[PDB]
């Protein structure tokens, strides 16, 4: 079995300059982008990350050529949704790095 | 396919993706509150020619028509006004607590 | 109604639950069977498999830990090899690798099978399958399954229960309709389909 | 050239539009589109209500 | 809200930090192991790697300067060769570069 590795990047609002008007922190005024700079990227609406922190789950493989996925399982997750379910459902919103390398 | 001595099967199986998934989605709390409150006060868009619902809810009924037909033994000026009133939309209250929108206002 | 949905429920269903099938295709017959009138190795064998067709099909059920269900063909235990040993041995026989044309895994082979997932026990019809011994007498023996014929495929039904299950019910029922709610069906492998739940009859 | 792993790039609107929108929100609050009771005295200095 | 964003924060995260893996796939066994026993060279070896599969996998961790981490397998030092030497060596033997997939 393969398993997921978690990368904790800290407070999801870190790095943005906070304006007095909090609505300026929402999309489309702010956005969090996740990219591998190899053709894959995903714009996240920071407010819809159901967690105080931005956590990224890495998944991979040892098959015929390179394949790594970067997920934000908390994105658009209902609060009652389990971690297992979040991870499962996150694949269609993930950075799929499948350049063969 | 698996090698002999088209897609990355190892990544999928190794990470537990097989079979079919049912993912259920609904709109965010913010829009649920927004729309729910609107429907609560003003009902739904109907776009039907039918007799209007006047007293089908316990507390209040909102009614808005277009070009409504209303008859009766009434002088025509007053009858014309009544058509106009429902064509502009009106809320018919069925309890004395008029204007209190907090209540459930369930059927019957 | 905003620009994103909450994912509020996630469920997974596999046709045969924990069991998957390995499929091996060859140009000709690779196996012996117990009680066969004469040797058939390297014979061409056409059969009904969805349609008339000239290749030989072998299948092998397995679990992710490499174990395999106790499999019966008719009244008889097929004595299936564990999948990893089977692969090693099958590709070690120089006569069998010349015949082999393709290999893949699938979640569903077109049949409802008499399968007990909890007991890890599979019963197959002897008119459609047979014990397949693939022997070298230099490398270890393989016991797998040969597909004699599958004239027609069939649908398997999965009952997921109440279609409104998992959604939170609002007082205003119209918030249960599309576009406020949606049921998505996906295999997470590039195929997906948005269903308007109210229209599932 | 050192490109490996994953990158988190955080983006926000330019100073010109921040000034623009912030000043509008400061004076006129937010678009709400809710049926509810209005906020009449929730701020220390003023409340806009429409 | 304008036509462009300011990039206001940039961060990079790698699963194994400075370490990368080279993966080499062959049709059959290319190696000896401590405490053999009989030779297994050119034997077919299937294994569970994500799923059941018939290829042989070798991996080799490395850093961008060509060094390799002190690696233990169980209690035993693996004594890894430097990545460059390993490459030169694997591809120098016709017995077999033809096995390498």
């Amino acid at each position: 079995d393969y398993e997921a590795l978690e990368i904790d990047t800290g407070d999801k609002w870190g790095g943005f300059t906070k304006d007095q008007e909090s609505k300026l922190m929402m999309y489309p005024y702010c956005v969090t982008e996740i990219t591998d700079f190899k053709g894959n990227h995903m714009n996240l609406k920071t407010e819809y990350i159901n967690n105080s922190k931005l956590k990224i789950q890495v998944r991979g493989s040892l098959g015929v050529s390179n394949k790594v996925a970067y997920s934000v399982q908390d994105y658009n997750a209902d609060s009652a949704l389990s971690g297992g379910n979040r991870l499962t459902a996150s694949l269609d919103s993930s950075l799929i790095n499948n350049n063969p390398n | 396919d698996i090698a002999i001595l088209g897609g990355n099967t190892a990544f999928d199986y190794g990470n537990g993706y097989r079979g079919v998934y049912v993912i259920k989605k609904q709109l965010k709390a913010e829009y649920r509150r927004s729309l729910s409150s609107f429907f609560h006060k003003y009902g739904y868009k109907i776009n039907r020619v039918k007799k209007p619902n006047l007293r089908t809810r316990k507390a209040f009924n909102y009614v808005q028509t277009k070009d409504c037909f209303i008859s009766g033994d009434i002088n025509n000026n007053d009858l014309q006004e009544i058509r106009t009133i429902f064509d502009n939309g009106i809320t018919l209250w069925h309890t004395d607590n008029i204007g209190n929108y907090s209540v459930e206002n369930e059927l019957r | 109604y905003g620009s994103e949905y909450d994912i509020v429920s996630v469920e997974n269903h596999k046709p045969y639950d924990d069991m998957m099938f390995l499929v091996i295709i060859s140009k000709s017959i690779m196996h012996g069977t117990p009680g066969e009138e004469e040797s058939r190795l390297n014979d061409i064998n056409a059969s009904l498999n969805g349609m008339p067709q000239p290749l030989c099909y072998y299948i092998h059920p397995f679990y992710k830990d490499g174990k395999v269900p106790k499999t019966y063909i008719g009244d008889n235990n097929a004595n299936l090899s564990p999948i990893v040993n089977m692969l090693t041995n099958i590709f070690s026989q120089k006569s069998a690798v010349n015949d082999i044309v393709n290999m893949y895994v699938t979640d569903y082979i077109g049949l409802k099978l008499d399968y007990k997932n909890g007991d890890k026990e599979l019963k197959l019809d002897k008119d459609m399958f047979e014990q397949a011994g693939i022997a070298d007498d230099k490398h270890g023996n393989v016991d797998t399954i040969f597909v004699k014929k599958i004239p027609d495929y069939e649908a398997l039904e999965i009952d997921t229960g109440d279609k409104w299950g998992g959604f939170t019910k609002d007082q205003e029922s119209k918030l249960m309709m599309y576009p406020y709610c949606v049921t998505e069906i996906t295999d997470f492998k590039g195929n997906h389909m948005n269903l308007k739940t109210e229209y599932i009859n």
